[PDB]
RNA sequence: UAUACCGCCAUCUUCAGCAAACCCUGAUGAAGGCUACAAAGUAAGCGCAAGUACCCACGUAAAGACGUUAGGUCAAGGUGUAGCCC
């Protein structure tokens, strides 16, 4: 009955069933979800079955400087209004339910290659639109508690960069995915690591290192080489602004440790100006495109050393049998040189 | 237009900008590394296939030897060697047509 | 542009505010700044500053001491002439009254009481959105009662704040920008440092006043 | 744990008003009654009819002024004359407001054979007591 | 169909913790953040508490959050889903 009827919000709650057993424990349901809707906002308060014309709410009160009168909308006009209101509701529902296209990054159902846009402005006012953000990985961490048992806590890792040699990584933990994204983004923009680069597209020299049982070997490369490396390192290279190099990971595959060791190496790498200032010699580059011509790179800011370095013969140097194989050319593997994706 | 002025036109700039044409295209394929041979062709019996390459989807473009600033977009300005079709994102037929046109 | 010229003029001159007038190795030895804890209290990064050892004690190199003190006074006086904020720290309760009182005689501010967690990092939330964090930190006692590095040096190294602490044989001078080897524990040395800072910062302030008055004239 | 005329504590993004924020055991202590009649007192009668009629009144007026109100109503019945007091928003036109005012007043009077009056107070946005 | 729910209550609770939002430690891991003669924690807000009712300020009532028991109730009432719709 009308007395039995009641307001909308409690009906919506009882129909949607956001809480009570299903939502708790994370069991959820098998991809069934009732969409929220508001019927009062849709139709104007005036129309009904009997199409009385209301000068107060439905029709403008005055026309030609003459007060209006209550009148009847004929049944044909009533059917026209009903039809166009059906059309309007169908259009509203169409606009409501539609596709969602988050650009495919590393793969479907993965948060790897997606960017959340630049960081948010600071409280004092600091626009970071020059920065670009990327989500390295996402995981569902779980820890239990006394009374409620298993707690789910979304942990996320993100990186941010200019494209100008400046960038920063961070992680964010929170109960909500968007909240974790926001926290990690803020911490990344506030924790920044800068690294120099030789000619806008390369590291200064190849480096081999290890960090928590994660061996990394980055190799400088000439122009037009591309980025044939891990997908995460490719994304952060796009962030930094370097366009080509090579890299290999050996041992464990743990992207956070990978990134820590990688930024450590790219920070500890030495510039050629610093190298000349330290040694006391002129740096001299030679290319394969250019013939036997010494291109001076940098000179020591201090006084040049008079005696040059002695001839270093059969030096004690540790290297990698993998590189030995690749240089001698006997190595064979179908998986080494492939026509992989663009960069 | 048969001439190459569609490139100088303004719709091309706003549609691409400074990046090359292949930079916008993306390949849908199996996991990890994509296949080593692209599709045979993007059009068949005057019918276009889903996920076409950019040079094939943009019918106003024309593979002609004379459209230089379009031809050298693929082959690197730093390295005279042309890029491979899995790199450029285009199918093998138009890629071979582009090779013969550039030569 | 002339404002930038005035800000840059003291740089090209060495000992421009005459900070050498204050200190001398005579005064340091009189204040017993050369003392140090036992060899068991010795520290690796403090090794090179030790001139020697005697009776299981440490002795500081007074030439290096004077050099670092000159650099420290010069830096603090430059920042005072630039009106850069200064903040003193002395966790030692033995001299909190005197250090706050010399801070009142200077005009600069201090914090000798217990340091709270994240007072510097979360200072915006603690105080407000628009707050000018200090531009220079100094330490009359770098280590706490538990013999631990005061969190302020870490906070300053993070937020790119310059620090100037007097470093004892137990202290960690790595993060310190202008670490001043000396005797944290002796009241004579404490009073000497306080009076030297008084003179330095007050001379810087009054000289800025003189220069701005001269420019108002011109 | 009792659930009765109260709001569940949220993260702090739920504007709540005084009466619906406070508990139903704060009625005489930190609230007032929405209606005021004597049927509850001793010696009177028709209290069930009073309750039914005022519930129907509140429902009908809530649904004939939908989307504008932002709080419960105030009923004031001094002998014969009935008085209503409402708080509403100012998004729709005063034309419609006055038209519906007269409409509802006439309907209530003709139905209950009683002198009825109603007043409305405009607010740009509903006042919030707290964020719960 | 209480294993969709709203609404309404038992339970620990004859509890006192629960916590948005920041920072820090752990090599930037799950996680933790306590030493007052003080060493990284700061806290919106809720609850407790306080005040309000009875004869007081004690006492009794009232109140008693986050959450466990897919706790009970489609039979207070309504409602999603599945059915009867001679
Ligand atoms: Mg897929
Ligand atoms: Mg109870
Ligand atoms: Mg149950
Ligand atoms: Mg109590
Ligand atoms: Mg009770
Ligand atoms: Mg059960
Ligand atoms: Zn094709
Ligand atoms: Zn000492």
């Amino acid at each position: 009955s009308f007395f039995t009827k009641l307001t909308a919000d409690e009906l919506w709650k009882g129909a949607l069933a956001e809480t009570g057993a299903g939502a708790k424990k994370g069991r959820g349901k098998r991809t069934k979800k009732k969409k929220r809707k508001d019927l009062n906002r849709g139709q104007i308060i005036g129309e009904g079955r009997y199409g009385f014309l209301w000068p107060g709410l439905n029709v403008p009160l005055m026309k030609n400087g003459a007060v209006q009168t209550i009148a009847q909308r004929s049944k044909e006009e009533q059917e026209k209004v009903e039809a166009d209101m059906i059309q309007q509701r169908e259009e509203w529902d169409r606009k409501k339910k539609m596709k969602v296209k988050r650009e495919r990054g590393w793969s479907g159902n993965s948060w790897g290659g997606i960017s959340l846009g630049p960081p948010d402005p600071g409280p004092c006012g600091e626009t970071y639109e020059d920065f670009d953000t990327r989500i390295l990985e996402v995981r569902n961490v779980f820890t239990m508690t006394a009374k409620e048992g298993r707690k789910k806590s979304i942990r996320v890792l993100v990186a941010v960069g200019n494209g100008k040699g400046a960038a920063g990584f961070s992680i964010g933990k929170a109960t909500d995915r968007m909240d974790a994204f926001r926290k990690a983004k803020n911490r990344a923009v506030h924790h920044l690591h800068y690294i120099e680069r030789y000619e806008d597209h390369t590291i200064f020299h190849d480096i081999s290192l290890r960090f928590k049982r994660t061996h990394i070997k980055m190799k400088k490369q000439p122009k037009g080489y591309g980025l044939r490396c891990h997908r995460a390192i490719i994304t952060i290279c796009r962030l930094i602004g370097i366009k080509d190099m090579y890299a290999k990971v050996s041992g464990s595959i743990n992207m956070l440790s990978l990134t820590q060791g990688l930024f450590r190496g790219l920070s500890r790498q030495e510039t050629h100006q610093q190298l000349a200032d330290k040694k006391g010699l002129h740096v001299v580059e030679i290319r394969e495109e250019c013939g036997p011509l010494p291109i001076v790179v940098a000179s020591p800011r201090g006084p040049l050393r008079k005696d040059p370095e002695p001839e270093d013969e059969v030096p004690d140097v540790k290297l990698d049998w993998e590189d030995v194989k690749t240089a001698q050319g006997m190595k064979r593997s179908v998986w080494s040189n492939l026509k992989r994706a663009a960069t | 237009d048969e001439p190459w002025k569609y490139l100088e036109s303004e719709e091309y700039q706003e549609r691409y900008g400074s990046r090359p044409v292949w930079a916008d295209y993306r390949r849908n394929h199996k996991g990890g590394v994509p296949p080593q041979r692209t599709r045979k062709t993007c059009i068949r019996r005057n019918k276009v296939v889903g996920n076409p390459c950019p040079i094939c989807r943009d019918h106003k473009l024309h593979v002609d030897f004379r459209n230089v600033k379009l031809l050298e977009q693929f082959v690197c300005a730093h390295t005279g060697i042309i890029f491979y079709a899995p790199y450029t994102g285009v199918c093998v037929k138009q890629h071979k047509r582009l090779t013969q046109a550039i030569q | 542009d002339f404002n930038d010229k005035i800000l840059n003029e003291p740089l090209k001159h060495s000992d421009f505010f005459n900070v050498k007038e204050l200190f001398s190795v005579r005064s340091l030895f009189d204040a017993r700044v050369h003392l140090g804890h036992k060899a068991g209290c010795r520290h690796r990064f403090m090794e090179p500053y030790i001139f020697g050892s005697r009776l299981d004690h440490d002795i500081i190199d007074l030439e290096q001491t004077a050099t670092h003190l000159q650099l420290a006074l010069n830096f603090t006086a430059h920042m005072a002439y630039r009106k850069g904020i200064i903040l003193f720290i002395s966790r030692n309760r033995q001299f909190s009254y005197l250090i706050e009182n010399m801070a009142r005689d200077c005009g600069e501010y201090a914090h000798t009481r217990y340091f709270r967690g994240g007072m510097l990092t979360n200072a915006r939330l603690l105080f407000g959105p628009t707050v000018r964090l200090p531009d220079l930190i100094i330490f009359l006692h770098t280590l706490n009662n538990i013999f631990e590095p005061h969190v302020a040096v870490r906070d300053a190294a993070k937020m790119n704040i310059p620090t100037v602490g007097i470093v004892d044989t137990n202290c960690n001078p790595c993060l310190i920008t202008y670490p001043v080897p000396g005797n944290d524990d002796s009241p004579l040395a404490v009073h000497l440092y306080c009076r030297l800072f008084q003179t330095a910062i007050t001379r810087a302030k009054e000289k800025r006043q003189q220069v701005e008055a001269l420019y108002r004239l011109q | 744990k009792n659930r009765a005329a109260r709001v569940r504590v949220s993260k702090g993004d739920k504007p709540v008003t005084y009466e619906e924020a406070h508990a139903p055991h704060y009625i005489a202590h930190r609230k007032g009654w929405l209606s005021l009649h004597t049927g509850n007192l001793d010696g009177e009668d028709h209290a069930a009819e009073r309750t039914v009629e005022d519930v129907f009144l509140r429902k009908f007026m809530w649904g004939t002024f939908p989307g504008c109100l932002a709080d419960q109503l105030v009923l004031k019945r001094r002998g014969n004359q009935l008085e209503i007091c409402a708080v509403v928003l100012r998004q729709l036109s005063p034309h419609k407001y006055y038209f519906l005012v007269g409409y509802s007043e006439t309907l209530l009077s003709y139905f209950y054979k009683c002198p009825v009056r109603l007043h409305l107070q405009t607010v740009p946005s509903k006042v919030v007591y707290k964020y719960l």
